[PDB]
């Protein structure tokens, strides 16, 4: 299963890519509201 | 040294090195274009110049640019 | 230092209208594109909005980098040249200028040493006599 860790890493890499994106899409609408309150 | 840009687009260079204090700098700017730096708002790359991070921590290498920006308030 | 006409195109102004009366009742603050000239001619070109929280009498620009992230977003099409001015907006109330308005003009100035300030009255603006 040397392959495994190869791949199943490459994943890993990918979604880390996926959360930090949608982590500020939201920290930036999380200003907005306050900007307008 | 540094170089400085605008929103304008004029440029202004200025003679410090890595041991500068935001709080030293923002008086800079005064020194010349006679600006309160509560009217501040320095920008390197998207990145905001915290006052706290001092550029230590931000890569100011000689001949680097930035970008100097005016708040703005009406009414 | 007089007869100094302004010109406008007219892709200008109907964006200062448009942003500059969806935003009804409060207020409303953007940019303006151009280039100085000798004296006379301080023209127009184009313009644009910076974020910010309107109120009916007031507002600032929230974010100090969407005018300075679309800038060096546009010189890839160079559809326009740097920055000469900034405008604003009172809804209702007539057109003037307020002890907010200089401190910020008063920067520009001593910045460049002929930038301008604009002011536009949207609701008494009837397709007739507009009052910019």
């Amino acid at each position: 299963l040397d392959n495994e860790i190869r791949i199943f890493r490459s994943e890993l890499q990918r979604l880390s890519h996926e959360n930090n994106v949608m982590l500020e899409k939201i920290k930036d609408n999380k200003e907005k509201i306050k900007n307008n309150r | 040294q540094i170089f400085v840009k605008t929103l304008t687009g004029k440029t202004i260079t200025l003679e410090v090195e890595s041991s500068d204090t935001i709080d030293n700098v923002k008086s800079k700017i005064q020194d010349k274009e006679g600006i309160p730096p509560d009217q501040q708002r320095l920008i390197f790359a998207g990145k905001q110049l915290e006052d706290g991070r001092t550029l230590s921590d931000y890569n100011i290498q000689k001949e680097s640019t930035l970008h100097l920006v005016l708040r703005l308030r009406g009414g | 230092d007089t007869k100094e006409t302004v010109y406008i195109s007219s892709i200008a102004l109907l964006k200062m209208l448009k942003h500059g009366r969806a935003g009804v009742p409060m207020e409303v603050m953007g940019l303006m594109l151009g280039e100085f000239v000798d004296d006379y001619t301080v023209n127009v070109v184009d313009v644009f909005a910076m974020p910010q929280s309107g109120t009916g009498v007031s507002v600032e620009a929230v974010d100090d980098v969407f005018q300075a992230k679309m800038m060096d977003m546009l010189k890839q099409t160079g559809r326009d040249q740097m920055v000469v001015g900034w405008y604003h907006s009172h809804p209702g109330f007539g057109c003037w200028l307020s002890s907010v308005d200089v401190n910020t003009q008063k920067s520009f100035e001593q910045l460049n040493s002929r930038a301008v300030a604009v002011v536009v009255d949207p609701i008494q603006s009837v397709k007739g006599k507009v009052v910019i």
